RNA sequence: UAGUUGGGCACUCUAGCGAGACUGCCGGUGACAAACCGGAGGAAGGUGGGGAUGACGUCAAAUCAUCAUGCCCCUUAUGACCUGGGCUACACACGUGCUACAAUGGGAAGUACAACGAGUCGCUAGACCGCGAGGUCAUGCAAAUCUCUUAAAGCUUCUCUCAGUUCGGAUUGCAGGCUGCAACUCGCCUGCAUGAAGCCGGAAUCGCUAGUAAUCGCGGAUCAGCACGCCGCGGUGAAUACGUUC
């Protein structure tokens, strides 16, 4: 039995599937140390398991692809709070209230024609 | 048999598509899709105006969307048929 | 720079004129419109009337000269100051 | 001097590099699409009336 | 803005200290989004704190802040051709904001060669009560006391 | 010291050789390849002998007097042979192609806001 | 302040282009052979009511959709006519040219046919402001939900130019699911060029 | 050895059809309303975020050099052909940007994660030569199939140690590569050589309220050759909004 999940983020997917376990996260065959060096990102990922009281109960192996690291970690918590949710519908409402089950939607604002960025204008001479 | 299919609008692709399918069905032989692929898109940007005025521009997109078709036990029938089914100048059609 | 294997480079019909004076006792200005030739060896000891853009520049060839491109030696703009 | 360009640009080059696109709708020779052969505003105008196949403003 | 007051975004706290307030720090010394190097000088910081001064980082840093967070600002104000400031009681945001502002800048005016050590020199001496930032802190509410007939308005 | 220059002691022996003119940090490199004295140790503790081996590449290699006058009777060359870039030269003015209305103020000089 | 063409806002969404044919390799040089085609088109059926062309590519075949007010006149007597633009279109271009025509019912709510009619009659030394109501009752009548129409220029030939308007009904040219027909024409005059602008608002889509 | 092969589409993805967000429901305020405040659920709550969309008009604003056009002027010339030259000038003034002034850094080594788009005589794998720019042989691909294209910041080690420096990369000499008939006027790029000003900027002045600013690369249109510009894409990622006196 694996607990199956998709986690998205800018444009990071991952795909994540808990089996019980010690808590060992592997995404992309290596381990989250490995691929994410940052703690902050780490801690990110393990948010999930803190609001669900599920400490080093699962292991997870996480298949995520695409946007950077950071990126990648929101998307490998977003779908390892979908993962929770399939293993128990309980968890739905610390997971609502920790807000994980949200889906962050803040993504890269496109360029505007005449600005030099999604708002920065080119420098102004009154005269 | 592969069958891929180019148009400029969704909609008249997936009508040709259906026909392409359908005759193939009827003939007998099977049918793999239709496999949409990744729409290609080409964007153009000029000058609103017509003399300075860098700043104001207009932007253009072709899109380009493309269908794929496998036709697997091909009976002879079907290639005649598939030479017979003609769609419209709006879709463009490549045989394997 | 220019490639090696392209070899150097000369207006045909200017490096035409060069030979057919080479064997003269006293060079004759070589009238050319061909900035872009290139300053032989064989070209020292000749002077080149060099269009300048209006008109044609005499310039004498010597050995320090060549290896360089004609027009070069030509300016094309006249500025004094201001 | 339009016409004496547009004609000379039609005749075959003296040197590859020489050979320029125009706007074989108008001769404006700058900002000649190769996709359309057509400068920006004649493919603009033209886009407008719809008789360029495919085209269509972009948005996103 | 005109319309009203708006949200504010809140920040998780830290991963190995766990307080907003280290985060807020660590966003204080980022620059161009390099949240990495920012991290990561913070926690030297912190080391070189808890070697120089067995006790805990947190707790300096928490005595440095409350040594550098001001009390009374002065904010300027307009009345008719004459302008002067006036004192102003800081709401505990900005006096969070004002105390790592200020030790982040003076931070970086320090002589020592590294930013970890400089902000480990500047966090300690704000925590002793002394040192550029407690010196600001000092002006502002100096400010305030010169500028105090000021404060009925 | 080595060519008649005193290369900082305590800096490391690639950086100190580079501060000979005419020798590039690629060419310090060389020679510390040739000589097999390491990258890392300071002049100061190279010992006399390795010295003389960087000497004696150095003399095989053209720099400093040698290297100047070299350049200087290429420019001279240019100069007395009246070339657009001779000219260039005798006004201070930019040889390789630069624009001149704006910039062009290292080989003008500082600016004269007449 | 300027706004977008009427057609080409909605082209794609509810307008479809005029040249139906898809092509990569031949793109530019199908594309200046339909722009051939229409002006030599255009030149050849001026005096008639010529308001669309649409052109579909198979091949080396070329169908060529003509829309007109006047279909008996284009096809003359017993194909003649159409016979005749045929083969010139095959010496125009070099390929099979299929031509077919259809009847314009209700022309007044065509935006090319209305601002040619009034282009005409502005020629004609007509009061611009009479060739303009009138076109609007007709295609009131005709039944447009709505009409707009301007003319601009030397107007009476007065040394100053401007634009007079006219309009009934609802046009509005925002609305994008709303089928605002559009057509733009110069009437030439003694004193230069006069531009004639009709918007005409059918029902919506 | 390789999602390779067999096998399956479950997941992701792709692109059609749909569903969903409609102040839709609960609470409070409200003049029985409009509407406002909060809550629920929900991925998204009040326009969810962004783009397109630019009213009547204004400035005799801009464009007779995209094009068209009234009128006026030229017609062996203000028309036309060719070569060369200029638009690249340069005591200075201004605007817009690129790189910097360094340690939150530079150098060496390792190692990881994108997206948008382009390719037929073009993208070009791999291999040989070359320190490099690239040259040679040669492969797949008209392309979710091959390639451009293992992105850079990042993270992890070593070195440098506050120096106008191992910062800086201007200027200049030499020697090369390419494209092209042709690189001097007058291209880009590379190696060696040199190492300019520049130590955070007067009066004043510019952008931005969030995936924004800031900061990092990637693609492309023009295009034989040529971008610090423009269009677009993605990575990391803040501070602040007290308030409407000026
Ligand atoms: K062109
Ligand atoms: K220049
Ligand atoms: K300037
Ligand atoms: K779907
Ligand atoms: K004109
Ligand atoms: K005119
Ligand atoms: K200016
Ligand atoms: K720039
Ligand atoms: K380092
Ligand atoms: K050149
Ligand atoms: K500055
Ligand atoms: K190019
Ligand atoms: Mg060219
Ligand atoms: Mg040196
Ligand atoms: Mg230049
Ligand atoms: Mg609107
Ligand atoms: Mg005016
Ligand atoms: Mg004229
Ligand atoms: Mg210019
Ligand atoms: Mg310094
Ligand atoms: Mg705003
Ligand atoms: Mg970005
Ligand atoms: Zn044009």
């Amino acid at each position: 039995v694996q607990y199956s999940g998709t986690g998205r983020r800018k444009n990071a997917v991952a795909r994540v599937r808990l089996v019980p376990g010690t808590g060992k996260i592997t995404v992309n065959k290596k381990d989250v140390e490995e691929y994410i060096p940052h703690a902050d990102l780490r801690e990110v990922i393990n948010q999930p398991f803190g609001v669900t009281e599920t400490k080093g109960a699962y292991d997870v192996i996480v298949n995520v692809n695409g946007g950077g690291y950071a990126g990648q970690s929101g998307a490998i918590r977003h779908g390892i709070a979908r993962a929770l949710l399939q293993v128990d519908p309980d968890f739905r409402s610390a997971l609502k209230r920790a807000g994980l089950l949200t889906r962050d939607a803040r993504m890269v604002e496109r360029k505007k024609p005449g600005l030099k960025k999604a708002r920065k204008a080119s420098q102004f001479s009154k005269r | 048999i592969r069958i891929r299919l180019k148009a400029y609008e969704h909609r008249i692709l997936d009508q040709s598509a259906d026909k392409i399918v359908e005759t193939a069905k009827r003939t007998g032989a099977d049918v793999s899709g239709p496999i949409p692929l990744p729409t290609e898109r080409s964007l153009y940007t000029v000058i609103r105006a017509t003399h300075k005025y860098k700043d104001s521009r207009e932007q253009f997109e072709m899109r380009t969307h493309k269908r794929l078709i496998d036709i697997v036990n091909p009976t002879p029938k079907t290639v005649d048929a598939l030479m017979k089914l003609d769609l419209p100048s709006g879709v463009n059609i490549e045989i394997k | 720079g220019r490639s090696l294997k392209k070899g150097p480079f000369v207006d045909d019909h200017l490096m035409k004129k060069v030979e057919a004076q080479q064997g003269a006792e006293k060079k004759k200005v070589i009238k050319t419109w061909s900035r872009r030739s290139t300053i032989f060896p064989s070209f020292v000891g000749f002077t080149i009337a060099v269009y300048d853009g209006r008109k044609h520049v005499p310039v004498y060839i010597q050995e320090d000269m060549v290896g360089h491109k004609l027009g070069e030696f030509a300016p094309t703009r006249t500025y004094r100051g201001h | 001097a339009k016409k004496s360009m547009i004609a000379k640009n039609k005749r075959p080059a003296k040197h590859s590099t020489q050979a320029y696109t125009r706007c074989e709708r108008c001769g404006r020779p700058h900002s000649v699409y190769r996709k359309f052969h057509l400068c920006r505003i004649c493919f603009r105008e033209l886009a407008y009336k719809g008789q360029i196949p495919g085209v269509k403003k972009a948005s996103w | 803005p005109r319309k009203g007051p708006v949200a504010k975004r809140d920040v998780l706290p830290d991963p190995i200290y766990n307080s907003k307030l280290v985060t807020r720090l660590i966003n204080r010394v980022m620059v161009d989004g390099k949240r990495g190097i920012a991290a990561n000088i913070i926690y030297n910081s912190f080391d070189i704190i808890k070697e120089s001064t067995g006790n805990d980082p947190l707790e300096v840093f928490e005595q440095a802040m409350k040594n550098v967070m001001p009390v009374l600002e002065v904010k300027a104000r307009r009345v008719g051709g004459s302008n002067y400031q006036v004192p102003v009681e800081v709401r505990p945001e900005r006096r969070t904001t004002l105390g790592l502002r200020w030790v982040v800048n003076y931070a970086r005016l320090r002589g020592e060669h590294t930013m970890e050590e400089r902000l480990a020199k500047e966090i300690m001496d704000a925590a002793n009560n002394t040192g550029a930032s407690v010196k600001k802190r000092e002006d502002t509410h100096k400010m305030a006391d010169a500028n105090r007939a000021f404060a009925h308005y | 010291r080595i060519a008649g220059v005193d290369i900082p002691r305590d800096k490391r022996v690639v950086v100190s050789l580079t501060y000979i003119y005419g020798i590039g940090n690629t060419t310090a490199k060389k020679v510390l390849a040739n000589v097999g004295v390491s990258e890392d140790v300071r002049v100061r503790d190279l010992t006399n002998e390795q010295t003389d081996a960087i000497r004696a590449e150095i003399d095989k290699l053209k720099v400093e007097g040698d290297l100047r006058r070299e350049v200087n009777l290429n420019i001279k060359r240019l100069m007395e042979i009246g070339s657009y870039r001779g000219i260039r030269h005798r006004r201070g003015l930019p040889t390789r192609g630069q624009n001149t209305k704006n910039n062009a103020r290292t080989r003008k000089g500082p600016t004269k806001t007449v | 302040g300027q706004k977008v063409h009427p057609i080409g806002m909605r082209v794609g969404i509810i307008r479809d282009w005029d040249a139906k044919w898809y092509a990569e390799k031949e793109y530019a040089e199908f594309l200046h052979e339909d722009l051939r085609i229409r002006k030599f088109i255009a030149t050849k059926l001026a005096d008639a009511a010529v308001s669309t062309i649409e052109i579909e590519r198979a091949a080396n075949r070329v169908n060529i959709s003509i829309h007109t007010a006047k279909p008996g006149m284009v096809i003359g007597k017993g194909g003649s006519e159409v016979e005749n633009l045929r083969k010139e279109l095959n010496k125009l271009t070099g390929k099979r040219v299929h031509i077919n025509i259809v009847e314009i019912k209700k022309p007044d709510l065509d935006a090319k046919l209305v601002g040619e009619g009034i282009a005409r009659q502005l020629e004609n030394r007509v009061a611009f402001r009479r060739a303009q109501k009138q076109a609007i009752q007709r295609a009131m009548r005709a039944g447009a939900k709505g009409i707009k129409t301007q003319v601009s220029g030397r107007l009476n030939g007065a040394d100053i130019a401007r634009s007079e308007g006219y309009s009934e009904g609802t046009v509005p040219l925002h609305t994008l699911r709303a089928d605002i027909d559009y057509a733009w024409e110069e009437a030439d005059t003694t004193y230069g060029k006069l531009g004639v602008k009709v918007w005409i608002y059918r029902g919506e889509i």
